[PDB]
């Protein structure tokens, strides 16, 4: 009896992948400071982002299969190179370094004398600088060299731009949509009872860190435990905190900028003498706040590893510095902190057997993150003492393979892949494409 | 905005206009662009208009020539989801609906462009002469 | 509640042949929600085709499904050894899912007559108070066969059990046993016991008996 | 990859309660994977019992409320495990039970149809035999050839529980031998046979091993 | 696909739909691009959509407002290819046809947009009031 | 046989073969790569 009829705009979608753009909230642009991080031409965010809750809908999510992570990961990487392209390349810094021990703590800093090319190509320049032990390597008084020269080339980051993370909303173009999981407890896998849609994702700060998720999103009620394959010890375990952890990372060295001239037109910023406290970089964590969280977190692992079992914590096993330490950026400088003091504990079924704690941190200006070869970035010196306060919102953890599985299990800080850091904020999001065209049988026919 | 996706097809016909609007047009709109990350905010919106005109051809070449809803002279085959009328709109949902028609979807498409607007417009030419 | 009908219940087909096993549902299934499974003897059943024609990844291209209305059929071209077994059709169209009668795909080969042997009860068994006459069917083709028990030219009802081997791995043949369980008292009351078998292979009547 | 390992063989008496477990190896979670319990009657077809999907247990109108499907997700020491229970056991429940699952992440996959679905992954299977009987040793009897060619074999009757392993000359004679499957006698005891075809001296023997009853008894075969 | 170009205009009307389809939409479609040879795979497809909307304006501003075939109230002038009806469709081909009309092509175009949809829609406004 | 202007000797003549002609071109010098370092980061491949 009936007849076919074309309906346009029916609620039908399929899971797919597209190219997502950013959103800066149109305030980051007023923050200026010559293109901070991403925001330059960055899409300002709709003042009123729209979130529509879909009733009577259940959708299955997988955060580990999420494509927004891979795009974001490649975005930061592509973003990094574009920042270093217009800046000043440090290529003729491979000159011999004659170094000596700084005036305590086994001479971590080296005072190095070397020859340099001036604006003119005729006469050289005899000048000295100050490099960390991590930035230099001796070759056989004490003679050193740049640590990256044998591996690759090097370029200096511009002092105008800042590495300051700013909120970035990922949005989808026309024909696409972004799904948001509104449940309080979600491990990133399984069906999602309450699903809402948004044009733009929430504020996401691209904070690059290791062993500690900084400035991230808090969980709801109970703390969350996420892992790709849990019984598998080869897979990292992502944790989401309820309450934020106060962390202080400072640069207890009050410095000055040389701004030496290697012209014509170019000026390099050398690290001058340190005026102030003679100290190594340090990281503070309040003993009461970390413990309280630990007691709550260690109980969540027993929802899997069993009601009663012994959970012991320990510092990093070994590997690259990026893996073994907490790597991040504060005030433009890159800190590498020793977390061994926090991870020293042993817990009972519900319990573990002072007013403050500190963590030794190391500073490295010349870095290759993401296993990049051919390009090394030099972090420019900062005037004065740098102080920063951030939230610790989560961790990257790995389980040991030694078993004795039915006895006890030990967990250690993870590292490596930075996608996990983005999976922390993107677990509730996935990309689907909308299929508007539809057909239905009805009597109307046509004349 | 997609709110009736969980609801029945009968209820999903009321908010049909909303999906048409938001889906159709999406301009932020920002002129600024750069050599890298400017090509990223381009490649996305260029694919948007390519996917769009792809849909619009079907609306024109079929018996619609207009948006939202339009009808046709193609009779509904029994072999295509033999059902009850109240079992479709009142008791069933679109996602659940498109699930079954997946086999006959390409067949119906042929009936719209060939059996109608190819043979209908020609029929019209023969009926408009007298 | 859907009822799935398969035809035939069992069939004989050779290597290289094109095998077609049909199936019919108690009602019309649209959206083509139908599944075909393969089960080798002694192993768990494996999923082949879903949605009636949609073949699962890793399955050879020799298998082909077809789905129209109430009538469904699975087509297998160029039959091979590994394909032999029991197949089932299933509908997930509505709650709950229901399977078919099942279809036993059986190897084809020249019809082979069994070699029938009859074994009189052992001496130690007679002392137990029971006597069991065992009729034997050696390698034979096909599996379908008849074994009847005649005592002094009289049929016997009850107390009869038969056993069948799986189709042979190489010969592609079957072997059959027959067990007649009777007591000692009833055993002494009769003289001649006969085992009557009739099979497509024999081309002669066979009865194996003993005068004890 | 995906591996479904079920519990061992359960033999239970009527009126009791039975618990089988299904360990799903390779499965990230039961959230993206629906678990269906299906049984197969001996010599008969397959029957859908019930399922747990989106962590919601459900079952057919035959078994309503009498069949209970429970499952726990992936843990730190073992893969996701599901269990099926049947109380008020009867003699018709002797079917072979299979633990099955299907990938539900693909929303437009033909595998599933709103709770009712096909079954992608199959377990090893678990046989449940419901009978009131106690373990017993096998009785072995020789079958002597009278006189084309010749055929001789041994007869194993009335043993419990299954199985029994029958050999010839301690595995020396492997050819031409057809060992018939055990038949369930009306007495609740099993009986089977092993026959060998002989042309035309060697004086063969039978090797029978029944492990549950610990009886390795061996019988010879002499022609009358 | 162009198969009737050698055939007569009468026969060329059957496959008309095929030319409409393939011509209309052309997406490979590949997202990847680079600074050079990415601009080459852009410049081509950008000119495709510019040439397309150029054609679509005529379809709308004329008495069509729909694709494939549509008719109009413009009378065929004798001075424009004075011919026999069977001499056009049955005995002649499109390429051979467009060859002669080349002089009157621009004249006819005026009759469609001005003489019709400018004066027709206004006529419609005057006829739809009562 | 193809030529832009045939009687004209200033124009090249393009020829198209029927059967393909087997041709072998080899480098009967077995070499090694120096991969010398003219850094930082750059490495040139010299002929050893
Ligand atoms: C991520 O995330 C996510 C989210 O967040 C997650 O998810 C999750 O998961 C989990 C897992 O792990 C889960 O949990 C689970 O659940 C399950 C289910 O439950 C459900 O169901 C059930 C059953 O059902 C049935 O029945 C009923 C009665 O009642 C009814 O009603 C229904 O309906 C059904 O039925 C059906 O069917 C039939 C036939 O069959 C038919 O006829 C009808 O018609 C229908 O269809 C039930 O029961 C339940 O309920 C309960 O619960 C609830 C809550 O939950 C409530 O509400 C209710 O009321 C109840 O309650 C009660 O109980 C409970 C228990 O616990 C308590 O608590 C309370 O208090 C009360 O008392 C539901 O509905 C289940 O099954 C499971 O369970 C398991 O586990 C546990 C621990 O946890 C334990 O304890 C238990 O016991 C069990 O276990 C079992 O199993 C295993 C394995 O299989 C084994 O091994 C063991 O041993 C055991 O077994 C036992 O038992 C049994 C019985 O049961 C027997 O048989 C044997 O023999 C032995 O004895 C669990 O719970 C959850 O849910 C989820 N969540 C959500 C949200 O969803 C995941 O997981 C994550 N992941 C990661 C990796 O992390
Ligand atoms: C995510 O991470 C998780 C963990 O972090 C990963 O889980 C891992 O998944 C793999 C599957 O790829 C598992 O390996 C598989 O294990 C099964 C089961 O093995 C267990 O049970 C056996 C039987 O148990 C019953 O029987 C006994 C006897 O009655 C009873 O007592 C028991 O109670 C049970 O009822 C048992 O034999 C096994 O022991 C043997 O193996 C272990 C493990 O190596 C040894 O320690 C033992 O000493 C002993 O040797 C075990 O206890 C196996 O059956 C699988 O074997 C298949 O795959 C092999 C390749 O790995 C292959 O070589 C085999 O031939 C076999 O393949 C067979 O089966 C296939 C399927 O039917 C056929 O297609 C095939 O042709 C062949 O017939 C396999 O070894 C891991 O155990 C599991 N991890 C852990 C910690 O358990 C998961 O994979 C990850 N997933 C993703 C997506 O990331
Ligand atoms: C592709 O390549 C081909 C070759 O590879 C190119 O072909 C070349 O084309 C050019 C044309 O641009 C030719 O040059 C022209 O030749 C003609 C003809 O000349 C021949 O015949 C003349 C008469 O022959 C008849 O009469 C006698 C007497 O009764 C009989 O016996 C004969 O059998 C005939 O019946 C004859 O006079 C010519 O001889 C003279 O010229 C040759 C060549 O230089 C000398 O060797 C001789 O010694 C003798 O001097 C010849 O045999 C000429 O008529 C053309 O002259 C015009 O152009 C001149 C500029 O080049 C110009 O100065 C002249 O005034 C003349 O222009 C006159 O004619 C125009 C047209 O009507 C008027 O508009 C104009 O106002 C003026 O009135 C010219 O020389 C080449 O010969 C030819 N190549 C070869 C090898 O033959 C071709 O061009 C290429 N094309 C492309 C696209 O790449
Ligand atoms: C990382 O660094 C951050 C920032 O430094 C730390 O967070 C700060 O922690 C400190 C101490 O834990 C806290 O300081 C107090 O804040 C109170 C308000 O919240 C102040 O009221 C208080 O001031 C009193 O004490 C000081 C020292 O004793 C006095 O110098 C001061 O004058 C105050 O005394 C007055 O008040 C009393 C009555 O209470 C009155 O009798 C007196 O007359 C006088 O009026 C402290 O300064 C900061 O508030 C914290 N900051 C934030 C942002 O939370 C964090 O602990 C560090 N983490 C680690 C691990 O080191
Ligand atoms: C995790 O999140 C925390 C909190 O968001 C981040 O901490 C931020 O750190 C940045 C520095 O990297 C801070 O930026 C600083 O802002 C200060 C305040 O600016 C206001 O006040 C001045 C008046 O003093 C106004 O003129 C101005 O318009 C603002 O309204 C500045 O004083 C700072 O400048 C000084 O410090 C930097 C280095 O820190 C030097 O380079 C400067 O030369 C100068 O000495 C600086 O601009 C920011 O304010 C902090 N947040 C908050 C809320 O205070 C963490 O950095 C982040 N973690 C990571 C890894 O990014
Ligand atoms: C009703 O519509 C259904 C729409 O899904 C049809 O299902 C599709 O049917 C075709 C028919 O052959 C299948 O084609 C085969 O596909 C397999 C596997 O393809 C999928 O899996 C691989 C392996 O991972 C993956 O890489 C692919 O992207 C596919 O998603 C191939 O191996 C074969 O060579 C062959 O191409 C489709 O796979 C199947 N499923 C889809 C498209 O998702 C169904 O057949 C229709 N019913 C009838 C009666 O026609
Ligand atoms: C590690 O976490 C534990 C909690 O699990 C912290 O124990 C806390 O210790 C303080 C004392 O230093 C307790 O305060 C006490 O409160 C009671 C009740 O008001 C009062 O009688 C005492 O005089 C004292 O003020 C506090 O209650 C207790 N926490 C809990 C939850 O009971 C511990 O402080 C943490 N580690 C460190 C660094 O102390
Ligand atoms: C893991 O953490 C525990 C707890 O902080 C560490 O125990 C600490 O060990 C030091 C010794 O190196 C203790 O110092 C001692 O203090 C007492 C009391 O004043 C004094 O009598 C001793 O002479 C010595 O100075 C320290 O007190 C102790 N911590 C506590 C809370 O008592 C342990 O060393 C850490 N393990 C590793 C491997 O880092
Ligand atoms: C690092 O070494 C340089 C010398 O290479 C020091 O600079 C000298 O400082 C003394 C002060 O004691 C002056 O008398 C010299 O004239 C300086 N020489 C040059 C070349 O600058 C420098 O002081 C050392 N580091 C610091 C600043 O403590
Ligand atoms: C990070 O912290 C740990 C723990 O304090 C340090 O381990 C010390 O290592 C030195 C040798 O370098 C030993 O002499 C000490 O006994 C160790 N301490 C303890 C408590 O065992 C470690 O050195 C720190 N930093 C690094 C880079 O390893
Ligand atoms: C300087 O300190 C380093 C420690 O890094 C030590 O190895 C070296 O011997 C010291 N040099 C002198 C001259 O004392």
């Amino acid at each position: 009896n009936l007849w076919v009829t074309v309906y346009y705009g029916v609620p039908v979608w399929k899971d797919a992948e597209t190219t997502l753009f950013c959103a800066s909230d149109a305030k980051a642009y007023e923050t200026e400071k010559h293109n901070v991080w991403a925001t330059h031409a960055c899409v300002p965010t709709d003042p009123n982002p729209q979130e529509i809750h879909l009733e009577n809908v259940t959708e299955e999510f997988n955060m580990w299969k999420n494509n927004m992570v891979e795009q974001m990961h490649t975005d930061i990487i592509s973003l990094w190179d574009q920042s270093l392209k217009p800046c000043v390349k440090l290529t003729p810094l491979c000159v011999t370094l004659q170094c000596t021990n700084v005036t305590d703590m086994r001479g971590e800093l080296k005072n190095c004398s070397f020859n340099m090319t001036t604006e003119l190509r005729d006469k050289k320049q005899k000048v000295y600088s100050l490099f960390y032990r991590l930035d230099v390597v001796q070759i056989n008084n004490k003679e050193y060299r740049l640590i990256n020269c044998n591996t690759s080339a090097i370029t200096q980051a511009c002092p105008k731009v800042s590495f300051e993370p700013i909120p970035i909303h990922y949005c989808a173009p026309a024909g696409f949509a972004i799904l948001k999981c509104k449940d309080k407890k979600f491990n990133g896998t399984g069906p999602c009872p309450s699903v809402s849609t948004v044009q733009c994702t929430h504020g996401i700060k691209p904070v690059v860190s290791t062993q500690l998720l900084l400035n991230g999103s808090l969980a709801e009620e109970e703390v969350m435990i996420r892992s790709e394959n849990i019984t598998n010890n080869a897979k990292n375990i992502l944790v989401q905190f309820n309450t934020p952890v106060q962390i202080n990372c400072t640069r207890p060295n009050n410095n000055t900028r040389k701004s030496i001239r290697i012209g014509p037109g170019q000026a390099f910023y050398a690290t001058g003498d340190i005026i102030g406290d003679i100290r190594q970089a340090h990281c503070n964590v309040s003993k009461a706040t970390w413990n309280e969280t630990l007691g709550k977190v260690v109980k969540q692992l027993r929802k899997h590893f069993g009601n009663n079992t012994i959970i012991r914590f320990a510092n990093s096993s070994g590997g690259d510095l990026e893996v073994t330490t907490h790597s991040f950026n504060c005030g433009g400088e890159f800190f590498y902190c020793n977390t061994s003091g926090l991870f020293n504990s042993t817990w009972i079924s519900n319990t573990s057997v002072n007013d403050s704690i500190t963590l030794p941190c190391r500073i490295k200006q010349i870095i290759n993150m993401w296993q990049r070869i051919g390009q090394a970035m030099y972090a420019p010196p900062i005037q004065g003492v740098i102080r920063c306060v951030s939230n610790i919102t989560g961790l990257i953890l790995t389980r040991d393979g030694g078993s004795t599985n039915s006895t006890t299990e030990t967990f250690r800080p993870g590292g490596g892949d930075m996608r996990d850091n983005w999976r922390s904020e993107l677990y509730k999001y996935k990309v689907v494409k909308i299929e508007p065209l539809g057909v239905a049988p009805t009597r109307c026919k046509r004349r | 905005f997609l709110g009736a996706a969980g609801s029945t097809m009968g209820a999903a016909s009321m908010t049909l206009t909303v999906q048409a609007r938001n889906l159709l047009s999406g301009n932020p709109d920002w002129l600024p662009d750069m050599t890298v990350w400017g090509i990223k905010q381009l490649q996305a919106r260029v694919l948007a208009v390519e996917r769009y005109l792809r849909d619009q051809q079907l609306l024109g070449i079929w018996g619609c020539s207009g948006k939202l809803i339009c009808c046709t002279n193609v009779p509904w085959n029994s072999s295509w989801s033999n059902r009850n009328l109240s079992e479709i709109w009142d008791n069933m949902t679109w996602l659940q609906w498109d699930k079954e028609i997946s086999n006959y979807t390409q067949i119906i498409y042929g009936l719209l462009e060939e059996s109608q607007n190819q043979q209908e417009k020609n029929e019209q030419d023969l009926l408009a002469l007298d | 509640d859907i009822q799935m009908t398969q035809s035939p219940s069992t069939l004989s087909a050779s290597i290289g042949d094109t095998v077609r096993i049909s199936c019919r549902a108690s009602q019309s299934i649209t959206g083509n929600w139908v599944a075909w499974y393969q089960q080798r003897p002694g192993k768990a059943p494996r999923l082949l085709i879903y949605r009636g024609a949609a073949l699962l990844g890793g399955v050879p291209s020799r298998f082909s499904g077809s789905a129209a209305g109430t009538d469904f059929t699975l087509t297998i071209g160029n039959l091979q050894a590994e394909d032999f077994g029991t197949f089932y059709c299933q509908q997930y169209d509505t709650y709950p899912g229901t399977f078919g009668q099942g279809t036993k795909v059986e190897v084809k080969r020249t019809v082979a007559a069994p070699s029938v042997f009859i074994f009189p009860p052992s001496d130690e068994q007679l002392k137990s108070g029971t006597a069991s006459v065992v009729c034997l069917l050696n390698n034979f083709y096909p599996r379908e066969a008849k074994v009847q028990w005649k005592v002094d030219n009289a049929l016997q009802s009850g107390n009869s059990q038969e056993s069948v081997t799986e189709q042979d791995s190489k010969d592609s043949t079957y072997s059959l046993s027959s067990t007649l369980t009777l007591s000692k008292a009833d055993y002494e009351k009769h003289k001649v016991y006969a085992c009557e078998v009739t099979h497509q292979g024999l081309s002669s009547p066979v009865t194996k008996s003993f005068n004890r | 990859q995906i591996h479904l390992v079920q519990s061992g063989t359960e033999v239970k008496k009527p009126g009791s309660s039975v618990t089988v477990s299904c360990k799903a190896y390779g499965v990230n979670t039961f959230g993206l994977y629906a678990v269906n319990w299906v049984r197969q009657a001996p010599g008969q077809s397959l029957e859908y019992i019930g399922q747990i999907w989106r962590w919601k247990s459900s079952a057919s109108h035959h078994f309503r409320g009498r069949v209970l499907i429970s499952a726990v997700d992936l843990t730190g020491s073992s893969p996701p495990i599901s269990s099926l229970e049947i109380k008020n056991l009867t003699s018709d429940d002797t079917a072979v039970y299979f633990c099955t699952t299907t990938s539900t992440y693909d929303k437009w996959s033909g595998l599933h149809h709103d709770g009712v679905m096909a079954f992608s992954s199959w377990g090893q299977g678990t046989l449940i035999s419901v009978s009131a009987a106690s373990t017993k040793g096998p009785s072995v009897f020789p079958l002597a050839p009278s006189s084309g060619t010749a055929a001789l074999g041994c007869l194993v009757k009335d043993y419990f529980p299954e199985p029994v392993t029958v050999s010839w000359n301690s595995g020396a004679l492997t050819s031409g031998v057809h060992t018939f499957p055990a038949v369930l006698q009306s007495s609740g005891l099993y009986s089977l046979s092993s026959v060998v075809t002989v042309p035309s001296t060697q004086t063969y023997i039978c090797n029978v091993n029944h492990k549950p009853s610990n009886t390795k008894v061996d019988k010879k075969v002499e022609p009358k």
